[PDB]
């Protein structure tokens, strides 16, 4: 159920 | 909702790697740390050295939590890798870049339908050219394995020009040829 977009990874940084 | 972390799929365990304690292999590897949250793997990043700034002969490798990052784990004796060989400029270019983006599809499990076919990743600093690569659990599931690499080169941004191959551990381990290219 837990995908992340490499975008959604980046922003949270 | 703001105050509440955003869980991964996975636990993850960051090993480090440098050949300074034993004459045994397995001797010299070092649990770091582990994460199970973006933020959590965010706030390890930015306290850990890039993978240009190590000594040569050092490695990185994210596994998941309980897949030791070695071949005679279970999950990964049956096992293989998707290696990426980088040149000595590439250390400089490319390296860093390439192993989060690495991070950031394991973490993400971007991998779709085959994520839990993936095991881990490692990096190795190497005098004679870098080495990444991502872990998977069975070098005989083609669709899994072919996959894998065709979602890790997109997202590299390599072009079809540039070839990558999948290798067994038990052909790597053995005194390599490719099972699988994409
Ligand atoms: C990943 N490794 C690496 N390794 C030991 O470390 C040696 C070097 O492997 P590496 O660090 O993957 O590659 P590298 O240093 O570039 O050397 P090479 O030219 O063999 O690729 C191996 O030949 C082996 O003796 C291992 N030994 C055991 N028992 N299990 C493992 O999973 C591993």
């Amino acid at each position: 159920k837990k995908r992340y977009s490499r975008l959604q990874l980046l922003l949270f940084w | 909702e703001h105050y509440i972390k955003h869980p991964l799929q996975n636990r993850w365990a960051l090993w480090f790697f440098k050949n300074d304690k034993s004459k045994t292999w397995q001797a010299n590897l070092r649990l770091i740390s582990k994460f199970d949250t973006v933020e959590d793997f965010w706030a390890l990043y930015n306290h850990i050295q890039l993978s240009s700034n190590l000594m040569p002969g050092c490695d990185y490798s994210l596994f998941k939590d309980g897949i030791e990052p070695m071949w005679e784990d279970e999950k990964n004796k049956r096992g293989g890798r998707w290696l990426i060989t980088l040149n000595k400029q590439q250390r400089r270019s490319d390296l860093d870049r390439f192993w989060l983006e690495t991070l950031l599809c394991l973490i993400g499990e971007s991998f779709d339908d085959y994520s839990d076919d993936v095991c881990g990743a490692v990096v190795n600093v190497r005098a004679k050219g870098d080495k990444i690569a991502i872990w998977t659990t069975e070098c005989e599931n083609r669709e899994a394995v072919t996959h894998i690499g065709r979602v890790y080169k997109e997202r590299l941004g390599l072009p079809p020009k540039i070839v990558i191959g999948y290798q067994s551990h038990a052909d790597t381990a053995t005194k390599t040829k490719n099972r699988f290219v994409v």
